[PDB]
């Protein structure tokens, strides 16, 4: 009986081998021949920001594009003034083991999440003047891999149990539990337009969901080991992927498979942490050796490389307003790039 | 006429340390400088740091001073400047140079205190007890070379060619010169030298005896420094003892005498040659010097 | 059961299966027309002046 | 002081020549002795004056020489 | 919940000394930097005195440095005015203001209930109209000047205004001249350029009768105050 | 010039003299990693040490030693194993009562690119009833191609041996012990080789090691 629907699922996945074969009748290479590369892009470390002690491991800008949020293994979330390098928090962690963070879209809460299995939020605009925690998300079973806000009153984790939920911060409950990852998810970003989202696990897989509907919506699956980083193109219609195979690669939501692949033979370290642009034409990639890259997302060439971190960059974003990029390195170093 | 007749001098090949003192400035001044660079506030987050900063800064300050040294001994001991100058100058050198060995001794003393006490040490270790040890040493060499400030002070009478800086030992009968030298021996290569030894020896015995902390890199820098230290001060040492105990009237004064700026050459090679066993044997030295 | 995942897989493909995919050549003209209507306002791509750039 | 002396005994002279090498007889050469510079009679005239005021010239100064002490020590 | 109680306050002859606390319970108290204004019985607020956090930093104003000083005890949650040499300009009502240094903060945000004291180059803001009247339900603008520009090079403009009504503690209303103080009906919108600066209130309720304080903050001054009668 | 919002620097200032003193109270503090098999005694040895992921915090000889039981993780152990990075050691425990697990957990973390310069404290944990165990059930069951006495010393130190050679760096240290669930010295050890890390450490820092 179970073989007699394994072959009925290995036809559908062949009849949609087939249907993407059939709708790919060219490529973005052939299609952007014709674009004038981007150039040489060199950017240089404008702000540096030294506070932190050991291995920074997670980074989220702010809306207002001015102030950051940093998590690191010595269990401070201190979220800093980017202009000024100056230091508007310090939140010290009940567990310093530390694997996410992130700033709400309005600005007043902070998340954070890591080893602990528990997602605990942060107020920052409180009376008392001091940054309590508001609500400890509790109810998964693996590492918090990811976690960013919808908005103030929901937000939705990635967790090492193979999957990922959405949570009503107010009652504190998983209002909608997202299955289907085979691997522990290790990354998660949000549509523009807030209504889905993606998620990529080590089943070398990233899967399309939606945070109303609660099923999943596509599955790409072009890469060969674990994706640790995503990040939706800036329209909202294709998004890019980083795995540990040194290999980054652009799904398009509309035709459901893969576009381009931007891969080096001189690179053979994995990618923490992915990011385009406010344009969506670069996309930086922050790699295992030390040193992050940015790429043209429609050539693929190497526009540049952003070195100057003397460990492993575990986090990488670029502000709203697209003015700078921070980048983030196990040596608890930040700096920002223009 | 100007006088009877002239001579130039022989100027022995003691005197030919010129070359001694070029080598050493050449290979000390941009290392030394690029040492206190990286080993400064931006690596001045944890206590190993401060010691090696201190110990580079008294070695750039006596390789920038070296300068007049050369200018100096090729110029047959006349001295063309200011007597304010012959005051200072001098006392300043020796105190660089009195740094530099109790700097070192300090270092030894802190290696061994942290092999012998590792869980006293991480509870009272941080950058103030390595400044108010750093400030002992120069405090100790400051004290070592105020008979130096006191008493230097230039003289020319009957000669149009020379003024020479020199000192004043006068007074009692209470031989200064010979009080002064003890007191330099005993506190820059006795108890220096000692404290060196016997921390390192002590630091070895029980590193080795663990099979754990045990490497043979350890007895290298050790040994290196203890042979490089006492090589390069030993001339230098007992030559001022010799030249403070020996009559005027020279029985043999004279080789000592021309061999002053040998020995003095010689106890630069040292400073020279700290910062070489520093970076050959650092954690990455080039690496730091290159991100920093 | 062990069947009851299976039956769960295989809707999820026959579910998954029937959402419309377009030519990738529309795409990629997507794709670069939001580029090039954006590159006028991207402070990477295009170096802003640093009387505009707040981190000088 | 005895930086007088060498004209006391000066006052003696009366020729041009021991003036000359009289006025310069007097040095500091510190890395002679009075035959060591006089190795030749440099004529009659100095080496007779020259004996005398060097004798007094390095008897003043060895009470208290003040030597130059090279940098360094 | 946050509250500042002052103690100190009595009858004292001339040129003596007595010293104001100020006991606060409710917040971080450490990491505020703690005001002291003071207003007379019939007439405007006045600053005094500033200790930061920590207490790494005072100011005094011009007419109260060296008689006056200013301490904080963390640990006990008090704060302490001490004042000497009293003379008849300082008979006041001294009140104990809160405030908290950040990007995005709102100092001067909680005050508290205050003291009656009664004895037997400067940046100066005018506010034209002494007292306006109004009816409720209608819409009304008070509007204040300075002397010097209060837009520094940073883009911010240091202006907030202040509302004390009958009887009661005076209220932060805008900061930096244009962000509402928490809590505050969205009524309220501020306005201004460099110099001029105004405040429209639209649909006044009745319980927005008071006199309103313009203040700058760009460096170490408050205005008459626009009293304002339903 | 900064403007009176200069407290906004004050406040910056307070906070990373706050950061600097919790890191340098942190850094005091001695970080272990204990790991081993599902019921293998690290309950036991923490018990007996005095008290999702837990920690373990005792303090011995003027040590802060903390001890995280990562073994509550039921999930890819390379994805957050770098986070464990820069301990001091690792307290692997075994059950000598048992075991191929133990035996390739051990092969996994010995060789593990993060830990090539860690020293592991090895405990043959629960070496009182192994002599039950090796008088009925002999070592030959357990191994099929171990060929020797079996007598009681000779098969716990065969299996220490069969442990010790699945280590291939020559620069770090396996400090073997056993237990036997009597403890009261397990303490003794973990301190004794902590502080030989700590010299080692130290030696490091200042370039003679």
């Amino acid at each position: 009986e179970l073989d007699q629907l394994r072959q009925e699922a290995e036809q559908l996945k062949n009849q949609i081998r087939d249907a993407r074969k059939a709708c790919a009748d060219a490529t973005l290479s052939q299609i952007t021949n014709n674009i004038d590369p981007v150039g040489r892009i060199q950017m240089r470390t404008r702000r540096t920001l030294r506070g932190h002690l050991a291995k920074i491991y997670a980074m989220h800008w702010g809306t207002d594009s001015r102030l950051l949020v940093s998590a690191s293994q010595d269990g401070k979330l201190i979220i800093w003034d980017s202009y000024t390098t100056n230091k508007v928090h310090a939140i010290p962690l009940r567990s310093s083991w530390v694997m996410t963070c992130a700033y709400a879209p309005s600005g007043n809460y902070v998340a954070c999440g890591g080893l602990d299995n528990i997602c605990s939020i942060y107020n920052l605009k409180t009376r008392e003047g001091n940054v309590r925690v508001s609500r400890e998300l509790a109810g998964h079973t693996g590492y918090l891999s990811c976690c960013r806000f919808l908005d103030d009153n929901q937000i939705v984790t990635s967790s090492g149990d193979t999957t990922c939920a959405l949570w009503d911060i107010e009652t504190g409950q998983q209002t909608t539990t997202f299955t289907g990852h085979t691997g522990d998810v290790m990354s998660l970003s949000l549509a523009p337009d807030t209504r889905l989202f993606v998620s990529g696990a080590c089943d070398a897989s990233a899967k399309l969901w939606d945070v109303r509907e609660g099923m999943c919506r596509q599955t790409f699956t072009g890469h060969e080991s674990d994706i640790n980083a995503i990040c939706f193109f800036p329209n909202g219609n294709a998004f890019a992927t980083g795995s540990d195979d040194a290999t980054c690669r652009l799904f398009d939501l509309r035709a459901d498979q893969e576009l381009m692949t931007y891969s080096h033979d001189n690179i053979i370290c994995g990618i923490t942490s992915v990011s385009f642009s406010k344009s969506g034409r670069l996309l930086l990639a922050g790699y295992d050796d030390f040193n992050c890259n940015v790429w043209d997302a429609l050539k693929a060439d190497r526009a540049g490389v952003l070195a100057g971190h003397d460990n492993r960059v575990s986090c990488l974003g670029v502000t709203d307003d697209g003015m700078a990029v921070a980048t983030g390195s196990w040596d608890s170093f930040l700096k920002i790039w223009n | 006429p100007a006088d009877g007749i002239h001579l130039p001098k022989r100027q022995p090949g003691d005197v030919a340390a010129l070359i001694i003192y070029s080598v050493v400035f050449l290979v000390g001044v941009p290392g030394n400088a690029l040492v206190v660079w990286v080993t400064a506030f931006e690596a001045r987050r944890a206590v190993n740091a401060i010691w090696f900063l201190n110990l580079a800064v008294a070695d750039l300050l006596s390789c920038l001073a070296l300068p007049v040294l050369f200018t100096t001994v090729l110029n047959h001991n006349y001295w063309y400047f200011d007597a304010t100058a012959c005051i200072v100058l001098p006392s300043l050198i020796l105190l660089n140079m009195y740094a530099s060995i109790l700097l070192l001794a300090t270092i030894s003393a802190d290696r061994f205190l942290l092999v012998f006490k590792p869980i006293w040490c991480q509870k009272v270790r941080g950058t103030g007890l390595a400044w108010m040890a750093c400030g002992v040493a120069w405090v100790l060499a400051l004290l070592l070379t105020i008979p130096s400030f006191v008493y230097r002070e230039a003289y020319k009478d009957f000669y149009s060619e020379h003024t020479v800086c020199g000192i004043n030992y006068g007074g009692g009968s209470f031989p200064k010169e010979k009080a002064v030298a003890i007191l330099r021996l005993m506190v820059g290569f006795v108890l220096p030298l000692l404290t060196l030894n016997i921390c390192y020896t002590f630091l070895l015995l029980r590193t080795w005896s663990r099979k754990a902390t045990r490497s043979t890199k350890t007895l290298k820098v050790v040994m290196a420094v203890v042979i490089c230290f006492f090589i390069f001060w030993l001339p230098y040492q007992v030559t001022g003892v010799m030249i403070a105990w020996l009559p005027p009237s020279s029985p043999t004064l004279k080789r000592v005498e021309k061999l002053n700026s040998l020995c003095v050459s010689l106890a630069y090679i040292n400073c020279c040659v700290n910062p070489i066993i520093y970076v050959m044997a650092g954690q990455g030295f080039h690496g730091r010097l290159l991100r920093s | 059961a062990s069947i009851a995942q299976a039956r769960k897989l295989v809707e999820q493909l026959k579910m998954e299966a029937n959402i419309d995919r377009i030519k990738v050549s529309k795409a990629a003209a997507d794709l670069m027309a939001y580029c090039e209507a954006h590159a006028k306002e991207d402070p990477l791509l295009t170096p802003v002046p640093a009387s505009e750039n707040p981190f000088r | 002081l005895l930086r007088q002396k060498i004209e006391e005994q000066a006052a003696k002279y009366k020729h041009s020549v021991p003036k000359k090498c009289c006025y310069d007889g007097a040095r500091v050469n510190f890395y002679e002795t009075c035959e060591e510079r006089v190795a030749r009679v440099t004529g009659p005239l100095c080496i007779r004056a020259f004996n005398e005021c060097c004798t007094i010239a390095n008897k003043i100064r060895k009470e208290s020489p003040h030597k130059p002490v090279q940098l360094g020590r | 919940d946050v509250q500042l109680v002052e103690s100190g306050g009595g009858l004292v002859q001339p040129g003596g000394s007595r010293k104001l606390s100020c006991s606060a319970s409710g917040f971080a108290f450490s990491s505020f930097g703690m005001h002291w204004v003071r207003q007379a019985p019939e007439k405007g607020l006045e600053w005094v005195a500033y200790i930061s956090s920590g207490s790494g930093t005072i100011y005094y104003a011009d007419t109260v440095k060296g008689r006056f000083t200013i301490s904080r005890d963390d640990p006990k949650n008090t704060l302490f005015l001490q004042m000497t040499s009293l003379r008849s300009e300082d008979t006041a009502m001294y009140y104990c203001v809160r405030s908290i240094y950040y990007y995005g903060s709102s100092p001067f945000d909680f005050w508290g209930q205050g003291t009656t004291l009664t004895v037997s180059s400067d940046i100066v803001m005018t506010q034209a109209t002494s007292s306006v009247p109004v009816t409720p339900g209608e819409s009304v603008s008070i509007s204040c000047r300075s002397s010097k520009s209060l837009l520094h090079s940073n883009g911010n403009t240091y202006l907030y205004w202040f509302l004390q009504r009958p009887g009661q503690s005076p209220q932060l209303l805008i900061y930096r001249m244009s962000n509402l103080a928490s809590g505050v009906p969205d009524r309220f919108s501020g306005s201004g350029s460099g110099t001029a600066f105004t405040l429209t209130i639209s649909r006044l309720e009745a319980e927005d009768v008071g006199v309103y304080y313009c203040m700058q903050h760009l460096e170490y001054t408050f205005g008459a105050g626009t009293k304002l009668e339903l | 010039l900064s403007a009176e919002e200069r407290a906004a620097l004050e406040r910056s200032k307070a906070i990373e003299k706050n950061l600097k003193e919790d890191g340098i109270s942190a850094a005091k503090d001695v970080k272990l990693l204990l790991l081993g098999a599902d019921n293998s005694g690290k309950s036991t040895i923490v018990k007996q040490m005095k008290i999702g992921i837990v920690e373990t915090h005792f303090t011995f000889k003027n040590l802060h030693f903390r001890l995280f039981d990562v073994g509550g993780q039921r999930s890819e152990r390379k994805k957050w194993i770098h986070c464990f990075e820069d301990v001091t050691a690792i307290i692997f425990c075994v059950d000598l009562s048992d075991m191929h697990e133990s035996l390739m957990l051990f092969d996994s973390i010995c060789n593990n690119k993060f830990f090539i310069d860690t020293s592991i404290i090895l405990f043959l944990n629960k070496k009182d009833l192994f002599g039950e165990k090796i008088k009925k059930s002999p070592l030959t069951i357990c191994f099929p191609e171990y060929t020797g006495p079996n007598t009681y010393e000779d098969a716990a130190a065969y299996i220490q041996a069969q442990f010790e050679s699945k280590n291939r760096s020559p620069n770090k240290e396996i400090y073997c012990h056993m237990t036997c669930a009597t403890d009261t010295n397990n303490a003794q050890v973990i301190f004794d080789a902590v502080t030989d890390i700590i010299i080692a450490n130290n030696l490091r820092g200042c370039g003679l090691y």
